[PDB]
């Protein structure tokens, strides 16, 4: 079963990106697909996971 | 190559650690070392040489009982152990041959003679001799890591 | 011997399977060739001392393992390897002749070495 | 203080600023002159005088290991004030 | 404060293994030449 | 950079060996890189008396190469004792 | 100990090292010039230039010596002495393992007899000398110029020799390849003025005169 | 002590004679090596996301020389130029000057990054851990005079990577 | 101090003689290593280059110089001829890059403190 549990972690990590849009964007530009907790924000808008 | 360059590059994190540059250390300076290692330098060393077997075997699996291995380099160049000593040959290039001698034991430097290792002598001579000592003083590196790691005195670093 | 070794450990030489009489014959040729040499020389001494203790050893106990131990020289074949080497050296030195003076001294200060 | 030369370029701390003429100005077009604006002439002038009441003074610069060697600046001048040739705070009496 | 640095700890450290523990797996060789030839046979039938 | 059961089952058989005791990877348990401050120690030679540098110096203990015989019955004598032999290796005297 | 920092003084090679120096001294009178061990168990053999295959053969020949590896061989130029060049062989033992060292003198042109035959691991050392130091080695099976760039001049290491050499290379489109010139620092090398006015160790003393 | 690396010699009974033909027909070792590299295919890729993730470091890490400041802005150097006559490639060059204050501060303090080794001999050398290197090592540059640094780009390296230096070096002065 | 070693010439004669084969391999060698490296260099001007490298050291008269320069263009020689040395070595010889460099006082004077 958890084949089945990876792909319902696949499909949310496309929900906590914001959604499709947040999801597509993270993917083309930044080369991830996984979300990790907000630590921090600079100045300059730099997220730190 | 990159299976065991990855651990190369565990080492250079050491290398970072205690002198400041992964490459270059500039930390064995005349009269002992530099400064001592950051905290903890110790238990990651301990993990990594717990872990470092087991890849050191699975390196063996791929090249030692290979037949394209094997066959590419048993028995190539074969180097005679008199005539091995004259032509200044040292380091491994004798023990492949068969010449019991390494300075590490006959002429120990250091704190090496209190360090307990047995060295790799080789059978023919050849090119994979060589190798398969190289890998077997992988190991017994191992063991005198493990050895050094478990016994390191309270005192300063330089003289 | 026994069952005579397979290998020496070296593979730069092979196993003389009759090592006393090698023994015996090289001796015996370098003897002479310090018989050769005249009699102040003190390398004649040196060498004719230590060799005929090493023909007295290698005659006397006639058990090849033995003979290693107390011939203090690894296997018997790097032993009868070096004894040709020692032939070869007092052959090679007999016209070259070291026993005379030196000759001549070094020029001046040839030798200290504070600048 | 960082102030502007004649034809406009940055001058620096040590006082350099390259003159009219001065052929070697178009290293900067295209470019900037970097110059740093934190000057340390001033920015040790007003940090106050302090005013520690005994004869002899230590000075280390602060932060203990940290800071500069300990140095022992002479508090007897009343004309003046001692100060540590290392960091430059400048120590008085007290008015005596 | 004792004097401290970077140490063993009090009960050392745990054994490093350096033999080679290659593993040993397959089947007997005249077991292989029968599986082959009997695969071969039910391929010919 | 952990893995499925039924990927974790294939490796492990495909490399034939137990390898999730440890693998290349490193997790938590690496040294926290926020150690306390280390209270260094100092050498032998930090005491405030008896330590006069006349009795500690190396460098202005050594003499000039002792001269053994210049241009200006003894038996014979071997540099070193002979060497002796190694012993076999104990734990895989042949690998 | 009452002496944790001094290196231990190990006396018995020492002593040991003296005997077989003297052995050494009596067996070829005829080369051998001064024998003397360091205080830190070093034994060196200044020889005449002519007991370079001599001594070097009984070195790696007699039963009693047995030094067959050639360590490194090396030349140490010192301008002051007639002969400026100085060459050093260091041999090793297997058998009574230990390490010697024989050293020869010759200037610019007196060639210095080649060993290669003793030990066939010095030709390459051997061309280094003559590359480097311009010692000519008489005999010598290949003595062609092994380090230094193509068409040198000159032996770097000779003491008078600039630090910066004589000539560096570069592009040159007008040309189309790399070209030779003489050379013109970007910033000169300062030369420190160290080695303090004031005497170091009162053991080593030079003697007046 | 030392350990003889192949001399195990094979058997001849018919089962090993066996076991060999069939590894030598039968490709095994082949086989065995084909699968551990599946193995490693189905394994976890080391592989760090660079320039969104960066490798781990150490607060000793040796980069980009800086000129530090005292806590009030003055600059901790002094000219001693004991980093200049440190430097083994002679990267750095001081000229020193008797300043309007007083204190004596370098009219030129360039260092040829260059030249530069990147040893940390200059840091070690300083009496008040006015020259240091700061951890960036984010400073490949396009053309060779961009790399020669002045006393104001390494005053303002100083004033840049400061909060790092600062706090590097409270956590790595007791061990120097 | 007067007397001294040979390296090979026992006399000015042989050394002479040795220069003389020297230019002969230098003379065969000259058209061939233009056309092998492709020189942009002529064969006259091949040649005189040559001419002129041995006329540079005319002053030599002791002969276990003239020895060593015979054995260092023995070392070019082989440098030039199996193909080790490379176009930009042997164009090396000619200063094509080096500006030409003044020779009366006036002229020195005029560019810069220099004798
Ligand atoms: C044969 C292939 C059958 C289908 C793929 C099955 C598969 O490998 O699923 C992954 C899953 C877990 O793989 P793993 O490497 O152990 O995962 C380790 C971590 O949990 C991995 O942790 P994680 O967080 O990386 O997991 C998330 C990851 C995990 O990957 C997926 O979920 C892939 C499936 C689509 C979503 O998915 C993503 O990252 C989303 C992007 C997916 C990229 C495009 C994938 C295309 C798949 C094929 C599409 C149709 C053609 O596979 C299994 O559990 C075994 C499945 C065996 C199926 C055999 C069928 C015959
Ligand atoms: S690291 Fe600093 S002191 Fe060392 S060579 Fe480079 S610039 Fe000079
Ligand atoms: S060592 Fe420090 S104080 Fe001295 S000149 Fe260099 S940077 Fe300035
Ligand atoms: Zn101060």
């Amino acid at each position: 079963m958890e084949l089945v549990q990876v792909l319902r972690r696949g499909l949310q990590q496309v929900s906590g990106h914001g959604g499709l849009r947040g999801y597509l964007r993270v993917l083309f530009r930044a080369n991830d697909v996984r979300v990790g907790t907000l630590v921090g924000e600079d100045k300059y808008g730099n997220k730190y996971y | 190559f990159f299976w065991m360059f990855e651990e190369r590059e565990k080492m250079f994190e050491f290398y970072e650690r205690v002198s400041g540059a992964r490459m270059h250390a500039a930390y064995i300076r005349p009269g002992g070392v530099h400064q001592d290692l950051p905290l903890g330098l110790l238990d990651d060393i301990y993990e990594f040489s717990k872990n470092f077997s087991f890849r050191i075997d699975e390196l063996e699996e791929m090249l030692t009982n290979n037949r394209i291995w094997r066959n590419r380099t048993v028995d190539i160049g074969v180097v005679t152990a008199e005539d091995a000593l004259n032509y200044g040959f040292s380091g491994v290039m004798l023990r492949g041959s068969g010449i019991q001698w390494d300075l590490r034991k006959t002429q120990p430097y250091d704190v090496y003679d209190q360090v307990e290792f047995d060295v790799p002598i080789g059978s023919r001579g050849d090119c994979y001799d060589r190798y398969l000592c190289r890998v077997e003083e992988m190991r017994q590196s191992l063991r005198i890591i493990s050895q050094c790691l478990n016994k390191m005195p309270p005192g300063e670093i330089k003289v | 011997a026994g069952l005579l070794k397979k290998t020496t450990g070296l593979v730069g030489l092979a196993v003389c399977e009759t090592p006393h009489e090698r023994l015996k014959i090289l001796y015996t040729k370098i003897l002479d060739v310090l018989g050769q040499i005249p009699k102040n020389a003190a390398y004649r001494k040196y060498t004719e001392q230590i060799t005929n203790e090493k023909l007295g050893m290698v005659k006397a106990e006639p058990d090849v393992k033995k003979l290693e131990e107390q011939l203090q020289g690894g296997q018997i074949e790097e032993v009868i390897l070096q004894a040709e080497n020692e032939l070869s050296l007092a052959r090679k030195m007999l016209r070259w002749k070291p026993w005379e003076p030196l000759v001549e001294e070094p020029p001046a200060n040839q030798w200290k070495w504070p600048i | 203080g960082v102030r502007t030369s004649p034809t406009g370029e940055k001058v620096t701390h040590t006082g350099q600023a390259y003159d009219d003429g001065d052929y070697r100005r178009v290293r900067f077009s295209d470019r900037q002159k970097e110059v740093n604006e934190n000057f340390a002439i001033d920015l040790i002038a007003e940090q106050p005088v302090s005013e520690v009441g005994s004869r002899v003074i230590s000075c280390d610069g602060g932060g203990g290991a940290l800071g500069h060697p300990r140095v022992y600046i002479n508090l007897d001048k009343e004309t003046k004030t001692g100060t540590c040739g290392y960091c430059g705070l400048q120590f008085r009496q007290p008015h005596h | 404060s004792k004097v401290k640095q970077d140490m063993p700890p009090p009960g050392g450290y745990g054994p490093i293994d350096y033999k080679r523990n290659l593993p040993r797996r397959g089947l007997s060789g005249y077991s292989m030449f029968a599986v082959g030839i009997g695969t071969l046979l039910f391929g010919y039938w | 950079a952990s893995a499925t059961r039924v990927i974790q089952l294939l490796r492990n058989w495909a490399s034939g060996r137990d390898l999730q005791a440890k693998l290349q990877l490193r997790y938590q348990e690496i040294s926290k890189r926020t150690q306390p401050p280390p209270k260094l120690p100092v050498g032998p030679s930090h005491k405030l008396s008896n330590n006069y540098y006349c009795t500690r110096d190396g460098r202005r203990e050594a003499m000039p190469p002792s001269i053994v015989m210049s241009s200006q019955e003894k038996k014979a004598v071997t540099p070193a004792p002979p060497i002796k032999r190694w012993e076999l290796s104990k734990d895989q005297p042949y690998l | 100990d009452t002496r944790p920092t001094i290196r231990p003084r190990n006396d018995v090679v020492h002593k040991q090292l003296s005997a077989f120096g003297q052995y050494v001294a009596e067996i070829l009178p005829k080369y051998v010039q001064q024998v003397q061990v360091s205080c830190f168990n070093e034994l060196e053999i200044f020889i005449h230039p002519d007991g370079v295959i001599p001594v070097l053969t009984f070195l790696r020949d007699h039963t009693n010596a047995q030094f067959k590896s050639l360590a490194d061989l090396t030349a140490v130029d010192v301008p002051t002495r007639q002969n400026r060049f100085e060459i050093v062989y260091n041999l090793l033992s297997l058998r009574f393992n230990s390490q010697i060292r024989v050293k020869t003198y010759t200037d610019e042109l007196t060639p210095i007899e080649s060993s290669v035959t003793v030990y066939k691991a010095a030709n390459w050392y051997e061309r280094e000398i003559w590359d480097m130091f311009g010692v000519f080695f008489a005999n010598h099976p290949d003595l062609r110029r092994i380090l230094t760039g193509y068409g040198f001049e000159g032996h770097p290491f000779r003491k008078d020799f600039p630090l910066s050499g004589y000539v560096e290379l570069r592009y040159d489109d007008e040309v189309k390849r790399v070209v030779a010139e003489p050379v013109e620092l970007a910033q000169e090398f300062r030369k420190f003025d160290l080695n303090s006015p004031w005497e170091a160790f009162p053991a080593y003393r030079q003697p007046p005169e | 002590t030392y350990k003889f690396v192949n001399m195990r010699e094979p058997s001849m009974d018919m089962k090993s004679v066996t076991d060999r033909a069939a590894q030598t027909l039968l490709w095994t070792e082949l086989v065995r090596g084909l699968g551990m590299t599946l193995s490693y295919l189905f394994r976890e890729p080391a592989t760090i996301n660079y320039p969104f993730e960066k490798g781990p470091l150490s607060p000793r890490f040796r980069g980009e020389h800086a000129l530090r400041r005292y806590p009030s802005g003055e600059e901790r150097c002094i000219a001693c130029k004991l980093c200049e006559a440190v430097c083994p490639a002679q990267a750095i060059t001081i000229e020193a000057e008797p300043r309007a204050d007083g204190s004596r501060r370098t009219t030129r303090y360039d260092i040829d990054m260059t030249k530069c080794i990147y040893c940390g001999f200059c840091q070690e050398a300083c009496p008040v851990d006015a020259i240091v290197e700061g951890p960036n090592f984010e400073f490949s540059t396009e053309t060779h005079e961009e790399l020669l640094y002045n006393k104001e780009k390494l005053l303002n390296n100083g004033d840049k990577w400061e909060a790092e230096i600062a706090a590097n070096i409270q956590a790595d002065y007791l061990y120097r | 101090g007067t007397s001294v070693k040979p390296i090979f010439s026992r006399d000015m004669n042989e050394a002479k003689r040795r220069v003389r084969e020297l230019y002969r391999a230098w003379y065969r060698e000259v058209p061939n290593t233009v056309h092998l490296f492709q020189l942009d260099i002529s064969v006259k001007q091949g040649r005189d280059k040559v001419r002129e490298m041995f006329m540079k050291n005319a002053h030599v008269t002791d002969p276990r110089v003239v020895d060593l320069l015979v054995i260092k263009g023995k070392m070019e020689l082989e440098e030039t001829i199996n193909v080790w040395k490379q176009r930009t070595h042997i164009m090396r010889f000619f200063h094509e890059t080096e500006a030409p460099r003044p020779t009366d006082f006036l002229s020195k004077f005029y560019v810069g403190h220099d004798p």
